[PDB]
């Protein structure tokens, strides 16, 4: 009758707070409260979930983040293929169906977040537009689901593609594909970088002049925020995802859904508790198929974040995109969309280019060739 | 010759006077390094067992390199296995089953290698066994599984690539995940129409999988449906619900034993140390602690793999697949008897192959044995 | 790879056809012999127009 959770983190206010989830969840035959820390080594922590959460027999470990490296639990679990809670990840690496069998986060793909942007397509009303990418797996997967929403357009019916770049980490001259730019006309160009890289577009631009006015960088804050903002063309083309902040608000409604899948889950038939005995038991718990199957089954009423639910993905599901660009170089907030509801925010959003507006930058170039 | 750790992990019965003793029985004269070999042995399938043995690595002494077999069924214990070593990012290689099994989702710095190619390797035999069945017409039939559109993808690049009207019907994708209360699995049952068609599964997946087909019954005399090695699991496990004389293709376990390509993967390890020390002009550096050994990592190099690209020994070629698999691998076809026993269908040496018999078994019409002398027109 | 001439009833075409709508008038030539196919590569088996 005890329903036990796990949980790995760094913030030991989060783990006590945590542990008032659980008591308020108990409530919203009663659960029991488990929890772990989030250690540095992989190795021996790792093990620390292998010892625990197994004796446990956890129903899930929530699970934040302090490339691919933080996801040992991601390997844990799933020696007992069991139900896994995450939080801070919005890397869709990590939410690579292939590895990964059944992994659950709060957060949804910085990827998939882009998504934002295609709409913003409908912001700007700027039909033909580029794809500016460093080279990357995970960017590659990413611009793969650029293209998902692009070509979901056509087959929806003018969302105007462009050439899409491939730059390697640490490129010295991206003037390849910097310079490239220059032969595309329309000045909307759909950036694609890690925070380096990011840095190498944006030391990259002007140092070409390519940052000449009406020259669009889009891309988000997971790109745009942080040390970026140190050398960032001001007024750049970007937005950071909404609600995502701290240990407390993933921490709140996480055992929200949590619980509010227990439910429905003790109803199931012939049901077995989350498997404890890692020794000697190669045999993954069989309740994963109905436990992860309500994870799936599972659309929350209202969490810490709002009406809390996901797609078949399982993260998060039309999700807040806080639309925000540096004022004077000052980085301030230009919107949100609800998922799909861009909210104009109050000032009028500046181009580094002439004034606020966003041009028509496709006009011909007189050069034809053949 | 420097003294490389060579630390062979022996999953369940098996005989350690016989391995050390080729252990023994094998020293390289013309290599730069000399072995240590170590025979370890954990009762044992559980994962976190597994990383407490990788934790015996470093903690008996520097570890060269990492030799695991397997004799169990589980696959993920060998991909995250393979996952810890990334972790350590030092050598290893799996030695027999599971740890010699096709690791899907290879990392970034995996350098994991077994004995035998990719499922990609594979299904190409398999298309060469349809040109020993000389039945043109084909299709698929799979779940979601991982490779689901790189072995549909392959295949289809065997399809539309040949000047040989061979056709195939289609590829039916399918999944684990939604609910069985449907059954629409049964509906791609129905589906099935095809006389020859691909099934990719696993071998627990064949639970379900091939029992629905018994549900169906669809693979009577003249369904012909075929899997390969992994997709089939393990040779000396027979469920009653796999179908009946189902062709087959892994490599060998009747031909290579484990035991006895234990010593090859050993110098394997061997010719990995040839140009190490040689041209890197640097012995590899052991991490005391894994758990702690986010420090040296600054220094490290990853041309051992560079290294470990091209490798042959013993006339045997040691370079493997830069996907991980091998390079040029050995293969050997096999489906059930009568008896309930997969029974060795031939061998792909290369591209090329052998049949173990001018036709298949083929176990209503017959044949129409349309004996005829060419006179045109 | 060297400067060439352009002559063509063809590239003629092209001359009244900037000369409807004015744009520069650019001559390039063809690397390959082909025209152009949908082609399969040696690997990530993606068809592509060549």
């Amino acid at each position: 009758k005890i329903v036990n959770i796990g949980a790995v983190l760094s913030t030991r206010k989060h783990e006590q707070m945590f542990r008032e989830a659980v008591n308020q969840a108990n409530k919203r035959i009663q659960l029991q409260a488990t929890s772990v820390t989030h250690k540095p080594n992989a190795i021996q922590m790792a093990l620390s979930v292998c010892e625990d959460l197994i004796s446990s027999q956890v129903y899930a470990i929530l699970v934040s983040h302090p490339h691919f490296t933080p996801t040992p639990v991601s390997y844990t679990a799933g020696f007992y293929r069991i139900p896994v809670l995450g939080l801070t990840t919005r890397m869709s690496i990590y939410s690579d169906k292939s590895i990964h069998l059944s992994f659950l986060r709060t957060v949804p793909p910085y990827s998939h977040q882009s998504s934002v942007w295609f709409e913003m397509m409908r912001v700007y009303n700027w039909n033909h537009i580029i794809l500016l990418v460093s080279d990357d797996h995970e960017g590659r997967a990413a611009q793969k689901r650029l293209e998902t929403l692009l070509e979901e357009r056509e087959s929806k019916s003018g969302p105007k593609a462009e050439k899409v770049l491939q730059f390697d980490p640490g490129t010295k001259n991206v003037t390849a594909l910097l310079m490239e730019a220059r032969e595309l006309e329309a000045r909307v160009i759909i950036l694609s970088a890690s925070e380096d890289d990011a840095a190498t577009v944006y030391r990259a631009a002007a140092m070409l002049d390519m940052t000449g006015s009406g020259y669009v960088w889009l891309v988000g804050e997971r790109e745009i925020s942080g040390n970026a903002l140190r050398y960032a063309p001001d007024g750049i083309i970007g937005l950071q995802l909404i609600n995502g902040k701290n240990e407390s608000a993933h921490i709140s409604d996480a055992v929200g859904v949590v619980a509010q899948a227990v439910h429905e889950l003790l109803e199931k038939e012939n049901i077995t508790d989350p498997p404890r005995g890692c020794v000697g038991n190669t045999n993954i718990w069989k309740t994963g198929p109905l436990f992860k199957r309500v994870l799936m089954s599972s659309k929350y009423a209202d969490g810490v974040t709002g009406r809390v639910e996901f797609n078949e993905d399982g993260d998060r599901k039309f999700a807040q995109y806080s639309i925000m660009n540096l004022q004077n170089r000052k980085l301030v907030q230009v919107g949100i969309y609800n998922g799909t509801h861009v909210i104009p925010n109050d000032r009028k959003i500046i181009w580094p280019g002439g004034e606020t507006e966003k041009p028509r930058g496709y006009q011909m170039s007189t050069r034809l060739k053949i | 010759p420097p003294s490389i750790g060579i630390a062979v992990i022996l999953v369940g019965t098996s005989d350690e006077v016989a391995i050390k003793d080729a252990h023994e029985k094998d020293d390289f004269h013309h290599l730069s390094v000399v072995p240590r070999v170590e025979l370890v042995a954990m009762n044992e399938t559980d994962p976190k067992s597994i990383i407490t043995r990788i934790c015996d690595l470093m903690s008996d002494r520097k570890i060269q390199g990492v030799v695991f077999a397997d004799d169990t069924d589980q696959e993920a214990i060998a991909q995250i296995l393979d996952f810890i070593s990334a972790q350590t990012l030092t050598p290893i290689l799996g030695i027999h089953g599971g740890s010699s099994m096709i690791m899907a989702d290879k990392d970034e710095s995996s350098m994991f290698f077994q004995f035998g190619p990719s499922i990609e390797q594979q299904a190409s035999v398999m298309l060469n066994i349809m040109e020993e069945y000389d039945w043109y017409i084909f299709s698929i039939v799979t779940t979601y599984f991982p490779g689901y559109q790189d072995f549909v993808n392959k295949i289809r690049s065997t399809i539309e690539n040949s000047f040989v009207g061979w056709e195939l019907e289609e590829v039916l994708l399918l999944d684990m995940s939604l609910d069985d209360g449907d059954s629409k699995i049964q509906n791609q049952l129905k589906k099935l129409q095809s006389p020859i068609i691909l099934l990719y599964c696993t071998k627990e997946e064949a639970t379900y999988i091939f029992e629905v087909a018994n549900s169906v019954g669809l693979t009577g005399y003249g369904y012909t449906w075929i899997v390969p090695s992994l997709v089939a699991g393990d040779t000396d496990t027979v469920p009653s619900e796999f179908p009946t004389g189902l062709i087959s293709v892994s490599y060998d376990e009747w031909d290579y034993g484990l035991p006895a390509r234990v010593r090859d993967g050993i110098a394997i390890i061997t010719t990995a140390a040839s140009d190490m020390l040689s041209e890197h002009s640097f012995i590899p550096e052991p991490k005391s602690s894994c758990y702690n050994t986010h420090e040296k990592r600054i220094y490290q190099s990853n041309m051992l793999n560079r290294y470990l690209i091209n490798v042959t020994f013993e006339g045997r070629d040691l370079s493997f697949s830069e996907d991980g698999y091998q390079m040029h691998p050995k293969l050997v076809i096999i489906l059930l008897n009568k008896e309930r026993k997969w029974e060795r269908v031939g061998k792909w040496k290369d591209k090329s192959l052998q049949m173990k018999y001018y036709v298949w078994p083929r176990m209503e019409d017959d044949h129409l044995s349309i004996v005829t002398l060419e006179e045109a027109p | 790879t060297v400067p060439q001439c352009c002559y063509g009833f063809c590239i003629d075409l092209l001359i009244k056809l900037a000369r409807t709508m004015q744009f520069t008038y650019e001559v390039h030539l063809v690397a390959d012999g082909k025209f152009g196919t949908q082609e399969r590569v040696q690997n990530s088996n993606k068809k592509e127009w060549n």
